[PDB]
RNA sequence: CGCAGGUCGCAGUGGCAAGGGGGACCUGACUGUUUAACAAAAACAUAGGUCCCCGCGAGCCCGUAAGGGUGUGUACGGGGGC
RNA sequence: GUAGUUGGCGGGUUAAAGGCCCGCCAAGCCGAAGACGGGUAGGGGCGGUGAGAGCCGCGAGCCCCGAGAUGGGCACUGAGACA
RNA sequence: CUCCGCGAGUGGUCGGGGUGUUUACUGGGCUUAAAGCGCCCGUAGCCGGCCCGGCAAGUCGCUCCUGAAAUCCCCGGGCUCAACCCGGGGGCCGGGGGCGAUACUGCCGGGCUAGGGGGCGGGAGAGGCCGCCGGUACUCCGGGGGUAGGGGCGAAAUCCGUUAAUCCCCGGAGGACCACCAGUGGCGAAAGCGGGCGGCCAGAACGCGCCCGACGGUGAGGGGCGAAAGCCGGGGGAGCAAAGGGGAUUAGAUACCCCUGUAGUCCCGGCCGUAAACGAUGCGGGCUAGCUGUCGGUCGGGCUUAGGGCCCGGCCGGUGGCGAAGGGAAACCGUUAAGCCCGCCGCCUGGGGAGUACGGCCGCAAGGCUGAAACUUAAAGGAAUUGGCGGGGGGGCACCACAAGGGGUGAAGCUU
RNA sequence: GUGGGGGGACGAGCAGGGGGCUCCCAAGGGGGGUGAAGUCGUAACAAGGUAGCCGUAGGGGAACCUGCGGCUGGAUCACC
């Protein structure tokens, strides 16, 4: 049974990429798919991302650009706060310069990077690199 | 079985994205309403209905032409049901094989449709319970509801 | 090891298989893993210049299908004992 | 299982006395002949009456027949029973193989 | 054969108590939890004990190897029982006697049971009548 | 049938009437029968088990015989042993 | 598992609420989200160890709370003790 | 004798931690090394589709009241430096208050159809229960033909046969089984299911603009089904055959072979509840090259034994083989994963002691389930490599092998 | 102030059982397991000389043998 949307899309691209394909396709799809993926489009990590019509809740389809060594998703969804990302930071990411965390915060969902700037925690989502 | 079956189909219907209605309908929205009314008069059931409705009259689907569901369409001329559709359907399927049963106490294979019969009535129940469409106190007794075979 | 991928009997997606009974045996194994060599036979071989097409001698051949087990296949050279590179190539076993 | 009793239900009568596998032949026989039994006639569930051994009367239809010693039919009994009591399995016959 | 198991947010209680239950699976975590070392153990979960000597008997090395190693029988004052204590060093046992107190302790070796060729035995002599043998043996003192 | 209170004696089922109890071994399973008049038992019987003679014009038994018992029966039976 | 056991009403006692105790009424109370039973142990600040998560208690010594004064009970005085 | 480590210390035995990803939240494993309950229904629990609005419980940010002192970290200072003492800041993983945010979880409300269930249609199937019938074969019985053997074995013998056998023909009875077709074919949760016709049921697959609208997954405890043997009571009994009887063989032979033989095997009602109950591989879902055989449904094209038929191609669902990526100690798995993930349950933590003892529950019994410890021990174990070996297979060769030959030795006396 | 009889709550102690929880001692046996190789065979490893193993039942100096069903972890990945 389907569970973790979020999970089977991230697991989807991790896939997709290993097989060095040019675009993947996912589904179903939720808000929290589509704000985290603006999140990586944000940082270079896909390319554009077109959402496509059907009855059953919609998909997107996400062009590749070869920029992920690694990604998925975090589970379970910890409890973060700001003090603590350092700490979350070294678990899932290597060096201190490259990738990032994918946190929902109350402002919305952003990297780890703009977390840190606006000095909030959140519920963490996923990491890559 | 519902667990650990051989097989797993896929067999549904795909219907379109977005159904609106079709241009060749000859048939207003209070028509398809009366259409209905008037196979559920006739006693047939609710899935039944909607397929007289396609095969016969060509109507596609009740929902995009009329706004509103098969059941919605006949609760509201005074066709209620006594119980759900698909639960009113599970109980005559325990009906039919309990009365097998009788005659047939080694039917071992039958049991076990019994047993899967009698778990998807009480799964239904369950979910029925919560939504309020059966009354709180509804229970399962297979002598009491002999009626409904 | 599991040698074989098979198990030794091409069963199937059952559980339990009729089996059969060996000839010069019973030992013998189920429907799978039991051998089943058929040969042609006929009585009274090469007689037929003397007979059949003489007199009227109207000479019959009955084809015949032998069950064995591994212990009697192997015995009655049905079946060699193949390298590991050759068990898995499929040869007819001479009828 | 039984009213007031594990496993000596109809043999309680005998108390401690005879031996545990008298008293469970006992208890075997007893509990076919003390339960319900169909009639051959009215096919009803009704517990008969046994008049003396071979001897079986039904309260329902008031038929009176033979049977066997301390159950209304034996095994092989049930097979020679007479035909005119096979009615409705004869008409049965006659309704699945004309339809 | 798949995602360990109660890997919820909120399944902190019954993740504790899974891993509880396969404690019980270390030898080492029940004996401690069980009180199985001072109940089974001569020295009851002493380093060391007193005990007198009964009779100087000889234990044989294991097969490899070819040796009388002398161990001596000794009684435990604090419960009784007896066991059989190795007396080490070249010309030991002769600083032994029947009945004088000496003072028992492990042998050492794997997890407090017997040593390399010297079958059987958990202990050896380390005091006689109150002295180190160790002194004893190096001349540094003199037996009383 | 119950509850509350008071009260007398050494003693209140006050006379009459009216089980001492427990552990263990042997032995016969049990209820039952027995040497009227020295033996009541561990003896006999018993239900249960098993073997044998028997298809009835049988098998076994009684009678000199005529004939009879089992038998107004029939192997889920009759008789005879252990 | 529990039978003053769980609660209600009326009282007594107490410096003071309370089945704390008592008279009456009811059948309730706890339990596999582990009762009940058994075993072990004074609780905490804390301490040892490990890069850390964590594991252990050397959770003896110093500080705070508790209990006890050979075992078990019961009282006097007093603001306060059952010392 | 000399050198090494540390040095007012340095050693021994214990206990804790590290060791140790051998307790695994971070972060293990379960085909074969220990490890998936024989299978399934499901309670608590845990985990759960999408969209819209509300709350703000969790959650996040700030602040406050707190979380004794000592201890801990940082900074300053004072003892000669130090240890230590003094001053200040932080923490001491938490509780509560106030004010903010609403991304995710939670709750409430409205709406969906993608997961699920309920349907309709034509087909498939050794799926089940019940009834009726058949097919050869077999054994036995009655009769006819015909003499003297048959049967069995490595070879015999036991054994059957002269009151007629084996063999052949005409009839009867009985119980079990369902040959070929027939397959890594089919169905089923597992166990399991193979003759035909029929009746009553069950479960799936495919086709579908049919119905409901998250009703779902897993599932401790609880329940149900569950080969063979075995137990209880009845029926039946052809063949086979534990136990037993005999003939052989043998050093022995209470085995292997032969003759014979009783439970049992079969049916009914109940019990047992185990198996190399195995894919030694828990169940549910998603993603990840392909090629090839075959089964069911369906769609398109081409033919037609004009058939429910055949071939080519596509989709869905099964069932085999080879093999990407990837994984693995390797054998190997590889869209039917042992790959990349998301859930939940079960199980494992060196060997022996030992599936043993005690207790409890279950059973008519046999016994079953649950299940240690003392003690003993330094390996047990997986996969693969080289060899050695085999009363396994194949090929080559040799008068220190044989075949075809010739001469001998082994016996006498004597030399050695 | 008291001395008797008594009623009450608290309640030691001594008499008894009753249950467990534990722990010792015990003529005798019961199944076991380690030595070092003493005796009898040769059951497993090769087709181990009757392929092996699992469950169950019977039998036997003993390893074990036989019947039934199952498995290959077989000595066969292979019919026409
Ligand atoms: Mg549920
Ligand atoms: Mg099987
Ligand atoms: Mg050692
Ligand atoms: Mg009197
Ligand atoms: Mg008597
Ligand atoms: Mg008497
Ligand atoms: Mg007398
Ligand atoms: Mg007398
Ligand atoms: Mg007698
Ligand atoms: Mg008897
Ligand atoms: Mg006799
Ligand atoms: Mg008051
Ligand atoms: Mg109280
Ligand atoms: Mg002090
Ligand atoms: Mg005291
Ligand atoms: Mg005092
Ligand atoms: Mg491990
Ligand atoms: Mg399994
Ligand atoms: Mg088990
Ligand atoms: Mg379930
Ligand atoms: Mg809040
Ligand atoms: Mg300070
Ligand atoms: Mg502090
Ligand atoms: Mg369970
Ligand atoms: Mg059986
Ligand atoms: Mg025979
Ligand atoms: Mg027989
Ligand atoms: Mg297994
Ligand atoms: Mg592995
Ligand atoms: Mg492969
Ligand atoms: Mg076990
Ligand atoms: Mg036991
Ligand atoms: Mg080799
Ligand atoms: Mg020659
Ligand atoms: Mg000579
Ligand atoms: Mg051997
Ligand atoms: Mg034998
Ligand atoms: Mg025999
Ligand atoms: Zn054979
Ligand atoms: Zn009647």
């Amino acid at each position: 049974v389907m569970l973790d949307l979020l999970s089977n899309a991230l697991t989807a691209i991790k896939n997709a990429e290993a097989m060095g394909k040019r675009q993947v396709v996912i589904w179903p799809v939720n808000k929290l798919i589509y704000y985290t993926l603006r999140v990586l489009q944000r940082y270079g990590y896909v390319g554009e991302i077109e959402y496509i019509d059907d009855g059953r809740g919609g998909k997107y389809v996400v062009q590749l650009l070869g920029k992920i060594n690694d990604i998925g998703a975090i589970r379970p969804r910890f409890p973060v706060k700001y003090r603590e990302i350092v700490e979350w930071e070294q678990k899932y990411l290597p060096a201190r310069q490259i990738g990032i965390l994918v946190i929902s915060t109350s402002q919305g969902v952003m990297s780890h990077l703009e977390a840190k700037e606006k000095k909030i925690g959140g519920v963490l989502l996923a990491y890559v690199y | 079985p519902h667990r650990s079956r051989h097989k797993k189909g896929r067999s549904s219907s795909v219907r379109p994205p977005h159904p609106t209605v079709p241009t060749w309908i000859q048939y207003t929205p209070e028509e398809v309403e009366q259409l209905a009314v008037e196979l559920a008069r006739r006693g047939f059931p609710p899935s039944q209905i909607g397929i007289i409705l396609r095969d016969q009259y060509g109507i596609p689907l009740v929902k995009p032409i009329t706004g509103k569901k098969l059941t919605k369409i006949l609760e509201e001329h005074g066709i209620k049901q006594e119980l759900p559709e698909d639960l009113l359907n599970l109980i005559r399927r325990a009906l039919r094989i309990r009365k097998h049963l009788e005659e047939h106490p080694k039917d071992m294979a039958s049991r076990r449709g019994l047993q899967l019969v009698e778990s998807k009535i009480h799964r239904l129940i369950k979910y029925y319970k919560r939504v309020g469409k059966i009354p709180q106190d509804f229970v399962y007794n297979p002598e009491a509801l002999s009626h409904l075979a | 090891p599991k040698k074989r991928k098979n198990r030794g009997r091409k069963k199937g997606d059952k559980g339990r298989e009729p089996y059969v009974y060996c000839d010069n045996c019973g030992k013998v194994v189920p429907r799978s893993k039991a051998i089943r060599l058929t040969v042609p036979y006929s009585p009274v071989p090469p007689d037929l210049a003397r007979e059949l097409e003489k007199q009227g001698a109207i000479i019959s051949r009955y084809l015949v299908t032998k069950t064995y087990c591994i212990n009697c296949a192997v015995f009655f050279g049905i079946i060699k004992v193949r390298p590991r590179e050759e068990r898995k190539k499929r040869v007819p076993l001479q009828q | 299982p039984f009213s007031h009793t594990k496993i000596v239900g109809p043999a309680g009568r005998y108390g401690a006395r005879y031996g545990m596998g008298i008293r469970r032949k006992v208890t075997t026989i007893e509990v076919k002949q003390r339960g319900k039994h169909r009639c051959p006639s009215c096919r009803s569930l009704v517990r008969l009456e046994r008049l003396a051994f071979g001897i079986w009367h039904c309260p329902k239809c008031g038929h009176t027949f033979a049977g066997g010693a301390y159950v209304p039919q034996t095994i092989l009994g049930k097979t020679i029973a007479p035909e005119e009591l096979k009615g409705v399995e004869a008409e049965k016959a006659k309704w699945k193989e004309a339809a | 054969p798949g995602k360990k198991s109660p890997y919820g947010l909120f399944a902190g209680g019954k993740l504790k108590k899974k891993r509880q239950k396969f404690r019980w699976n270390d030898v080492t975590y029940k004996r401690r939890m069980l009180g199985l070392a001072e109940k089974y153990d001569p020295l009851e979960g002493a380093p060391m004990a007193r005990g007198i000597v009964l009779e100087k008997v000889g234990v044989e090395a294991r097969k490899p190897n070819a040796a009388v190693r002398k161990c001596v029988r000794v009684q435990l004052v604090k419960n009784g029982k007896v066991v059989t204590a190795f007396v080490p060093y070249d010309g030991g046992l002769n600083y032994i006697n029947e009945h004088d107190e000496v003072i028992i302790e492990r042998i050492g070796g794997p997890e407090g049971k017997s040593l390399g060729d010297i079958p059987g035995v958990r202990f050896k002599v380390v005091k006689v009548n109150g002295v180190s043998l160790w002194a004893i043996w190096r001349g540094k003192k003199q037996k009383p």
